RNA sequence: CAAAGUCUUUGGGUUCUGGGGGGAGUAUGGUCGCAAGGCUAAAGACGGAAGGGCACCACCAGGAGUGGAGCCUGCGGCUUACACGCGCGCUACACUGACGGAGCCAGCGAGUCUAACCUUGGCCGAGAGGUCUUGGUAAUCUUGUGAAACUCCGUCGUGCUGGGGAUAGAGCAUUGUAAUUAUUGCUCUUCAACGAGGAAUUCCUAGUAAGCGCAAGUCAUCAGCUUGCGUUGAUUACGUCCCUGCCCUUUGUACACACCGCCCGUCGCUAGUACC
RNA sequence: GUCGACGUACUUCAUAGGAUCA
């Protein structure tokens, strides 16, 4: 139950961060 | 997907299939043979004592049966299976832990043995299609429209789990009663060479000291 | 047959719907669901309105096990056919053919919505959302614009289609006036279709013609025999009277030199309600 | 291409235009623009009948049992930094027996290079255990694994004895750093229950039940276990549907020759019509 | 107002051809 919710927890962070440096760079 | 191992005979022939153990089995698991037995249709089961296994298994290939099963056991219940298709197809080696059985329980009904439903549940991987292909292939071809006997694969986190339920279409819904063993199945093995080779194609092993397997289902 | 597969203007479409916990959406011509479980989440209750009982049972199978499995009806047939429920707003995705209907259904409902999102081709949206004076001024925006209040969201550009087709699309949100006003309908498309005929040319021009002199003609008749009032004498049939009748309404509101499709809403109800004072009708 | 030519890189006069093409996008301290609204309110289905096949979940015959003992061991109580409920096995409960010597028939594979495996012999020590060496990186050496039950005679008389060893203690090797918590192996001594096991109870139809040993632990389970390997080796059923339960039809529906020649009841769909 | 037409700024899509060997 621990290493599964750290793996969710480790996507959705990477992910997000990820996204916000596509969400500054082509305006 | 069917495969070549079942594309010329995999809706063309319904099965049968021919139930035994290793060598002496204690008498529960005798018992347990049984009741694998009687859930199975077209179940005829024989006894091995004393048998040479490429002599067992080529003697009961010319007399034609479509799929073996055979057991082991842990001083007096079961804990491995597998399944050797006789037309050169893939033996699986399973681990199965757990077990209800209807002589421990009570007398809930009959297991009228007729050609069952088939339930495969949660399969995506190609190895669980070779899974659902290799095990739909031995129930019998043609249920009828309203078959009441249930079998149920279910495929959740690496273990398969197998039940027997039968169903009457009450009033709102479907009503349902627990039959047959219910199951921790799991496998470690697919050899493509029928297990009279003893050194053939493995498809597939299970590596047990990689650490992702924590994690990861399907190797 | 076109799939919006663009996964970012889905949900921009959605949340400018502005869906609040206790509303029933329609949602017409849902699709493979890509757009409704958005939808699911954010509604009580949500009615889609098919045709493709392929995408119904395709539909229908992609909600089992989930928690909204409940919250969705789905009506099968022709839109253009149902008896719509009570729904409070709506969405709409569905091929074009019916982007014309669809809106005027919408506007003639008992109890209509509250805030649609529709998607619509590009210059057809342009004809809605155009005011007075513009190139694209047509019959179709002097009524949406009486009836409704048509605002563009975004250009949904042709890029996002598959497969691609060739005309841009729009997203638009229409949201009807409540109440709907007090002036009729027929004789506002009636009017509107007589003057809009030949949209620059000025509106005396429109009133020329001798097909429209013979449908005032008729109405102005049945008009006086509905208050049973007989007949004078006219020196052609009866439209001579109507003519010259005709004559002094666009010499007193001045509105028979102007441009039909350069005159906004307010001269359209003076021009029509001239013509109520005098005695026309137009339906 | 007779101009889109003017002997390799360029001048006869003069007017105009370009500063880079095509398909998608995104941003904006910029410029010009661009709405409506303030009173109005949905909720075909159900029960029954007959006709043919099936079952160590049925009948018949038994074989082996467990459940008795003792000991190991898989799910259930309670405790620690032990009076227990459900089950699987082995050993025996003795003259087809038990001990002394003689003879002896296998198969499966395994085994070691910069390590010591699997081995042969001779050696000594009751034994346990220590001696150097070749054979083998594999049919070669184990290995013919000279296996155990088996066969002969010997001893013994049913004796809870010599069957039986649970139970302890002591000594010996033997490791290992230590055995200490009898780790293991020999030896001596100790000699419990067990007099055939009720209610029940599972499996079983021939190389079968049953009994005996050898090999290996090959990514899952397994160590007083498991899986192979072979040995010896039987009785009764090879018949039945009486009960139990399972499957097939009710148009035999499928094409001469021999049979017969409506599935039944309840609520249905609709039609008709006497009635208000 | 995730508004339009521009004006600036930027991003991205389209690159392989022949010869020999296998």
């Amino acid at each position: 139950f621990e290493a599964r919710q750290r793996i969710e927890e480790k996507n959705k962070e990477s992910s997000d961060y990820h996204a916000k440096m596509a969400h500054i760079v082509n305006t | 997907q069917v495969d070549d191992e079942y594309a010329a005979t995999s809706g063309i022939m319904d099965p049968r299939i021919i139930v035994t153990t290793s060598r002496d089995p204690s008498t529960r698991l005798s018992q347990f043979a049984k009741e694998i037995k009687l859930l199975f249709p077209n179940a005829v089961r024989l006894n091995r004592g004393n048998y040479v296994m490429p002599n067992l298994v080529d003697a009961c290939k010319k007399s034609g049966t479509t799929d073996l099963v055979v057991l082991h056991e842990h001083r007096g219940v079961p804990t491995s299976l597998t399944i050797s298709h006789f037309p050169h197809g893939p033996t699986a080696q399973f681990s199965l832990h757990n077990v209800v059985m209807r002589h421990d329980i009570i007398n809930a009904g009959n297991q009228s043995e007729v050609n069952p439903h088939l339930i495969f549940d949660n399969f995506t991987t190609a190895l669980g299609k070779r899974v659902v292909c290799i095990l739909k292939h031995l129930f019998n071809a043609g249920p009828k429209k309203d078959s009441e006997r249930v079998i149920t694969f279910a495929n959740r986190g690496d273990f398969i789990s197998v039940r027997q339920h039968v169903y009457v279409r009450t009033r709102e819904g479907v009503e349902i009663a627990e039959v047959g063993p219910r199951f921790e199945m799991r496998l470690f093995e697919l050899r493509l060479g029928t297990l009279e080779n003893k050194d053939a194609d493995v498809e597939w092993q299970l590596r047990r000291f990689i650490r992702t397997a924590n994690k990861k289902d399907y190797l | 047959q076109h799939i919006l597969k663009n996964p970012l203007v889905a949900q921009g479409i959605v949340d400018k719907a502005q869906i609040r916990p206790s509303d029933v959406v329609l949602e017409v011509g849902p699709g493979t669901g890509n757009l409704t479980v958005r939808i699911l989440e954010q509604a009580k209750n949500v009615v889609a309105v098919e045709m493709d009982p392929r995408m119904a049972a395709e539909l229908t199978k992609r909600v089992r096990g989930t928690p909204v499995e409940k919250k969705l009806e789905i009506m099968l047939g022709d839109f253009m056919k149902t008896e719509l429920p009570y729904f409070d707003i709506c969405i709409s995705n569905t091929p074009y053919q019916i982007s014309s209907p669809l809106v005027f259904k919408l506007i003639n409902q008992p109890r209509p919505p509250r805030v649609s999102i529709l998607m619509f081709q590009r210059e057809f949206a342009l004809r809605l959302l155009a005011r007075p004076g513009d190139s694209l001024y047509c019959r179709l925006s002097a009524n949406v614009q009486m009836w409704a209040n048509v605002t563009h969201i975004m250009k949904v550009g042709k890029n996002n289609f598959r497969p691609p087709p060739q005309v841009e699309s729009s997203v638009v949100r229409l949201e009807i006036k409540n109440p709907r006003p007090q002036v009729d309908y027929n004789e506002w498309d009636g009017l509107l279709r007589i003057v809009f005929v030949r949209k620059n040319r000025t509106i005396s021009a429109g009133f020329k013609s001798t097909t429209v002199m013979d449908i005032l003609e008729k109405n102005y008749k049945t008009f006086l025999a509905m208050n049973n009032e007989m007949v004078d004498d006219t020196k052609g049939s009866m439209h001579d009277v109507v003519k010259e009748k005709i004559d002094t309404v666009l010499k007193e509101t001045d509105l028979g030199d102007k441009r039909a499709g350069k005159c906004d809403q307010n001269d359209f109800l003076r021009l029509l309600y001239a013509f109520h004072q005098v005695g026309i009708h137009f339906s």
